[PDB]
């Protein structure tokens, strides 16, 4: 179990490591995340309590490197940063350790929450979306766009999720213009899975983190990016039938997770009711439907 | 964006651009099965693609044939009818494309959208105006040559005959919808009106009778009456 110390928390903050949260009051003596579980990536993160604008965060995997966070004053906001001096880390992490400053990642034994929503999620992949080659650790927040986004400003800041866009010559083979438009089989199997991602499990990744990035940021295009890969399957009449059941349990601890109140805002209603009940999958989604419906049966 | 009352006048400036109509593309007639069931009967069809500016009038004739052994007719009719205008503009000249294609039924955008991704520059429109080019079909001569035809076929019109020596696109795109609307309003009335009197003639290469200028103004306010009759008649007024 790895840990993520904090220098000091120098502004009121409410701080989030994966899916729980805690506040931490101006100059409160804080130091960190201990007890954190080896084998996933992570994401820390904040929102302070002066300027709720701009929720931000990293991610990073323990694996990785001996990473820690402190406040810079100057550009106002806490940074990760890596200790490369193994000895100073451990030092520095056991005082804080024995004198019980930090805060233990709260994981309940039966619970398999945040494996099922970061399976597919590698950091390798992470740090090709979100460029930035000298830190092991990628930062996001509320506010990057994505390239997409771009498209239709900052190169150097933007999120470089794989485009997906229904009306494109990628999506269209030339002279199966209505074939390939209202069944996407060819633009998922051959454009996007053999193509461009390889496998499903790529392609589940980056599904997975988009949506971790709608969720814990804010960050609209994200959103935009997790329901356009959930429409690319569910529009496709041939789709493995692995990758259906495995969509399946991915949706329903997304769906599982996310905040009542936040639904409204988080949640394409068109695509979900195409998803659930007009598409070619409208029946592989056995979980997801049932949650959904149960959960927020206003959406549809 | 959309075409409407507000951008009346774009569509007779200098910017080549087609109106698309697909509402004759797939016609039927339903029937009775010995059995006592309900079973369809395909008949030619027509894709309406008008120059506004020009007359010029691509009557694509859609024979009964195309649809053979297919399924979702009405959904492919839309396809195949993107198809065809895809096809046509390719066809022209560089210089004769259209910059804007308006569609007259917003269930065209997509797949007009998507045959012409070639063509990034072509903007595929919607149009909230009501046009009546439906009634193409109640014209004499376009309704012959589509029931006529036994294979697929492209047939060429100036739709407004010679009017432009003598009037403006504007006043010949009202003339038509006029004509039109009243064709699809009562089509028995409104083609009494046009030949009732034997001395006036349709060119061989004309669609319309060779009205003056004077007998023209008649006939429009023969086609308005004709039209606030039948409002009359339907709603009671
Ligand atoms: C008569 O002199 C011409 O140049 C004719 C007029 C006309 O309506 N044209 C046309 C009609 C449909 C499609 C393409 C061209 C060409």
């Amino acid at each position: 179990m790895n840990t993520v110390p904090f220098t000091s928390a120098p502004i009121e903050v409410t701080i989030g490591i994966d899916q729980y949260s805690f506040n931490v009051k101006e100059n409160q003596p804080f130091h960190g995340i201990k007890d954190i579980p080896i084998g996933h990536v992570h994401v820390i993160h904040f929102q302070h309590a002066d300027n709720s604008s701009m929720r931000y965060g990293y991610w990073f995997d323990c694996r990785m490197g001996n990473f820690y966070i402190q406040y810079d004053p100057k550009d106002g906001l806490y940074k990760m940063m890596e200790e490369r001096d193994g000895a100073k880390f451990e030092n520095i992490v056991h005082n804080f350790k024995e004198r019980q400053m930090m805060v233990s990642y709260p994981k309940i034994d039966e619970d398999d929450t945040w494996y099922n929503l970061t399976e597919f999620v590698q950091m390798d992949k992470i740090r090709k979306i979100v460029r930035k080659d000298e830190n092991q650790f990628s930062y996001v927040d509320s506010s990057m766009t994505t390239v997409q986004e771009n498209e239709l400003s900052d190169p150097a800041h933007s999120l470089n999720y794989t485009v997906i866009n229904f009306k494109s010559r990628e999506a269209i083979r030339p002279g199966h213009e209505m074939e390939d438009f209202l069944d996407k089989s060819y633009y998922l199997n051959t454009v996007m899975l053999q193509g461009i991602f390889k496998n499903s499990s790529n392609y589940f990744g980056e599904l997975q983190f988009a949506f971790l990035n709608a969720m814990f940021f804010g960050n609209y295009g994200s959103s935009l990016q997790w329901h356009a890969m959930i429409e690319l399957i569910c529009s496709s009449a041939t789709v493995p039938k692995h990758m259906l059941d495995k969509l399946d349990e991915i949706l329903y601890y997304q769906i599982k997770t996310l905040p009542e109140q936040y639904s409204d805002i988080l949640l394409n209603e068109r695509v979900w009711n195409i998803c659930l009940y007009s598409s070619f999958q409208k029946n592989s989604l056995h979980n997801t439907e049932k949650i959904m419906e149960n959960k927020y049966p206003e959406l549809l | 964006g959309a075409m409407n009352s507000s951008n009346y006048a774009e569509l007779f400036n200098n910017d080549i651009k087609l109106f698309v109509d697909d509402t004759n593309v797939y016609r039927v007639t339903v029937h009775k099965t010995f059995e006592g069931n309900v079973a369809t009967k395909a008949i030619n069809g027509c894709i309406f693609t008008l120059n506004p500016k020009t007359g010029h009038l691509f009557l694509k004739i859609i024979h009964t044939s195309v649809w053979a052994g297919q399924k979702r007719l009405s959904q492919l009719a839309k396809w195949k009818t993107a198809e065809e205008v895809s096809a046509l503009v390719r066809s022209l000249p560089k210089e004769e494309q259209p910059k804007q294609i308006i569609v007259t039924r917003k269930a065209m955008l997509d797949p007009l959208e998507v045959h012409m991704l070639d063509f990034p520059n072509i903007a595929i429109r919607p149009t909230e105006l009501r046009l009546p080019f439906s009634a193409a079909m109640s014209i004499d001569k376009l309704s012959d040559v589509v029931m006529k035809a036994t294979e697929p076929q492209m047939v060429l019109f100036n739709i407004y005959d010679d009017w432009l020596d003598r009037i403006s696109s504007y006043t010949a795109f009202s003339r038509l919808t006029l004509l039109l609307r009243a064709l699809k309003t009562n089509e028995e009335s409104a083609k009494m009106i046009l030949l009732s009197d034997p001395t006036i003639t349709i060119k061989s290469y004309h669609l319309w009778p060779s009205f003056t200028d004077e007998q023209w103004i008649t006939i429009e306010s023969q086609m308005r009456d004709l039209i606030l009759t039948e409002y009359g008649r339907k709603y009671n007024v």
